[PDB]
RNA sequence: CGCAAGACGGACCAGAGCGAAAGCAUUUGCCAAGAAUGUUUUCAUUAAUCAAGAACGAAAGUCGGAGGUUCGAAGACGAUCAGAUACCGUCGUAGUUCCGACCAUAAACGAUGCCGACCGGCGAUGCGGCGGCGUUAUUCCCAUGACCCGCCGGGCAGCUUCCGGGAAACCAAAGUCUUUGGGUUCCGGGGGGAGUAUGGUUGCAAAGCUGAAACUUAAAGGAAUUGACGGAAGGGCACCACC
């Protein structure tokens, strides 16, 4: 039976979205398909960063972050647990919580 | 290194594997402002000094 | 609603409509006097013009049309014809 | 069976069956 | 078994006098045992080097390439070779919800020193703008692309290899992007993001001596 | 092994390269162009067990080494440059960037600006793998 | 540090568009369309769907030319294994790439023919045109963008609802259907046998379209519900668990 009203995807008006690969696997998943995840993230998270304001030279250097925009295939986005099965009215929530 | 003795003022959950570890707010003996969170073993309750060995170390909030 | 009047609404529902879908197939056009400062004598332009307008003896050049409604120069002023 | 190599194992076997009719031409 | 090390010379590296800071920083050089040459072994350097280590005091997202082109003796003086930006800053930039637009002009100075600069500018969602999209259409984009060419054309041409490192440490070329491109659409984050070296010139010991005192 | 400057205020500069891949770690200071290097220490050269080579502790162990070998010559600072495993394959940085980067500001050998160096295909080429990929 | 190679076109990039579908994402140019829109211009039923008949049609495959950097059927080897001409790794042939022809098939799916009418609501958005205060933009005031309130036309989807339907899941279309007729094309008739046999036909071949029957069988199936189960996710309880 038709389990998403969407086919598992976000494409409604086109056929066809070029594919781009997994990070995890490098499965063929399409585009609008793929569960995308950007990163926007410190080079140094808690611990380091301690110390390293002491070694920088500079005053007060704020760090650079590091940027990586993930693409997910559907078998490892929920192997990672990055996604999760939801219950049938809970499936329909497109609202990423914080 | 100074060996530090920073006084318990707040117990903030249970940690660990088996759940031994507490998570706990020390206040330093020498500065009653600065404060950071660290891991306990053993029955910790709420007005006791650990020994700490160094306060490079921070545990991790949840 | 269930009662609304088709047969008498008011003006400002009629012509909140498409030129098509009213209670009568009437347009969203019209005509103006475009007068310049060439000449003093007046052309009755159509609204939605898509096409260019000339004044007598290469006085000035009145319209340079856009995709509905036209333009008008900086001193062509238009004066509405009602009928 | 999978019904894409059921319908590969009658293909294979249709170029036979074209292998024994061709030999008697 | 023996030491590679006994054969190091720390040349000290001069930044041009065009700019206020002049350390960068000292690079060994293998000795010249042999038949290779300390000027030999130094004229293959390309030195990424920041703003805030070249210009005075200003922000702290910029980089810059200089290369050796000159070897004197104990001072490398360096010639502008390239100028890219920090990847922190370019990531972090090009964010979802606005229109990214490149525009690459290959053209050529007063001195035979032909660069390659990289124009690049993001659409602004306004002040009272409650649209979340913040999209253009492409007869604006081309219409932005084609003046945003049209000013590093402008200053490329007018004036020397010079004048303009004084344009690419401030907004002197982006600015005017920035200004000039108001009227298509409001773009904000607008940079030149790197330039790159093609044809160097034949060297004038003449020429660097000035840049360089 | 003969650095020129004072002892009392002078900072001379230096640039690293922090190459976290996810099966090795290396630790490569160099000059400040990077034409010429100094010293290089791996997970490998310190540690001889193959699945713990890339791991938070035979990271730590490479930029120590480096920071003892180093201090020999007397550059003061160092320039840091992150690789990951770059190309088509995965931009994160392995699990020895925030030990390495932290096992030599428990040095003090000095920080200058940070950038990543992640070799990113600007538009890349097809990945090694499949159609379906790596499956399990 | 540069040199050569030819692939690919990130993030921007969306439940965004365009194209008959397939498909289409590097900037500058050029050739020829195309909808949507606006129109107090024309033509005056010229139309809708359509056996025969045709154009295009992912990928793989074929044939001849050029190029083979990445990749990877087949093949080789290392493990894992009882065994894996398997999953994992290392190479690697055709292939992947371009040009010239063939091929005409996909879960070519929205598993939903196409033109027309009618029947709820709303927030969005995309394009065009209109109307409506101000803000900034070239200030040198306007034409006008970028926002902004709404309106209208058509498209892409959305959200809600005892419109109504339906076996249900669901769907403003799958609705207006025992209160059964707006038009028109294709097509289904229990499961297998079988897209098989055969003839006909196209193809260089692989194969495509057309396409049975004998015999066989009491089910095959659709949707949903409860349980059991999972080498599914999450929350608990216990010194017959652990610390």
């Amino acid at each position: 039976t038709k389990k998403r009203r969407n086919n598992g995807r976000a494409k409604k008006g086109r056929g066809h979205v070029q594919p781009i690969r997994c990070t995890n696997c490098a499965c063929c998943v399409p585009k609008d398909k793929a569960i995308k995840k950007f990163v926007i993230r410190n080079i140094v998270e808690a611990a380091a960063v301690r110390d390293i304001s002491e070694v920088s030279v500079f005053d007060a250097y704020v760090l650079p972050k590091l940027y990586v925009k993930l693409h997910y295939c559907v078998s490892c986005a929920i192997h990672s647990k990055v996604v999760r099965n939801r219950s049938r009215e809970a499936r329909k929530d497109r609202t990423p919580p914080p | 290194q100074p060996i530090k003795l920073a006084r318990v003022t707040k117990v903030l959950g249970r940690t660990g594997s088996q759940g031994q570890c507490t998570q706990v707010r020390v206040e330093f003996m020498d500065d009653t402002s600065r404060s950071i969170i660290r891991n306990v073993k053993g029955p910790v309750r709420e007005g006791d000094v650990l020994t700490l060995l160094e306060s490079e170390r921070e545990a991790r909030r949840l | 609603p269930l009662a609304k009047d088709l047969l008498h609404p008011s003006p400002e529902e009629e012509k909140r409509k498409h030129k098509k879908k009213r209670l009568v197939q009437s347009p969203n056009s019209y005509f103006m006097d475009v007068k310049c400062p060439g000449c003093y004598k007046i052309t009755t332009v159509f609204s939605h013009a898509q096409t260019v307008v000339l004044c007598v003896g290469c006085s000035t050049v009145l319209c340079q049309p856009t995709g509905g409604k036209a333009r008008l120069t900086e001193g062509c002023s238009f004066r509405r014809k009602q009928h | 069976m999978r019904a894409k190599w059921r319908k590969k194992r009658m293909r294979r076997l249709k170029r036979k069956r074209r292998k024994m009719r061709q030999r008697s031409k | 078994v023996v030491d590679p090390f006994s054969k190091k010379d720390w040349y000290d590296v001069k930044a041009p006098a065009m700019f206020n800071i002049r350390n960068i920083g000292k690079t060994l050089v293998t000795r010249t045992q042999g038949t290779k040459i300390a000027s030999d072994g130094l004229k293959g350097r390309v030195f990424e080097v920041s703003l805030a280590d070249l210009q005075n005091d200003e922000v702290a997202f910029r980089k810059f390439k200089l290369i050796t082109e000159d070897v004197q003796g104990k001072n490398c003086l360096t010639n502008f070779h390239g100028m890219d930006l920090t990847r922190d800053k370019m990531c972090s930039m090009v964010k979802k919800w606005q229109t990214m637009i490149e525009a690459h002009v290959d053209v050529k100075t007063t001195d035979g020193y032909l660069l390659r600069l990289f124009c690049v500018g993001f659409t602004k969602k306004r002040n009272n703008q409650i649209r979340k999209t913040s999209y253009a259409q492409h007869q604006q984009v081309r219409q932005i692309r084609k003046k945003m060419m049209e000013i590093m054309t402008r200053e490329v041409q007018t004036n020397d290899l010079k004048e303009v490192v004084n344009k690419l440490i401030p907004d002197s070329i982006g600015k005017d992007i920035e200004k000039a491109c108001q009227s298509i659409y409001p773009l904000h984050d607008v940079f030149v993001r790197k330039v790159k070296m093609l044809k160097k010139p034949k060297f004038e010991l003449g020429k660097l001596m000035e840049l360089h005192g | 092994s003969l650095g020129p400057q004072v002892a009392e205020g002078e900072n001379v500069f230096g640039v690293c390269h922090i190459f976290a891949s996810f099966n090795d770690t290396f630790v490569h200071v160099t000059d400040l162009s990077g034409k010429e290097t100094i010293c290089r220490v791996t997970g490998g050269m310190k540690v001889k067990a193959d699945r713990d080579e890339s791991s938070p502790y035979a990271a730590m162990l490479a930029a120590q080494d480096v920071a003892q070998r180093c201090k020999e010559l007397g550059i003061t600072a160092l320039h840091i440059k992150l690789r990951a495993t770059g190309g088509n394959r995965t931009k994160t940085p392995g699990p020895g960037a925030q030990s390495a980067l932290r096992a030599l500001a428990r040095s003090g050998m000095k920080i200058g600006r940070i950038e990543d160096v992640t070799p990113i295909p600007s538009d890349s080429t097809r990945r090694k793998g499949g159609r379906r990929g790596r499956r399990l």
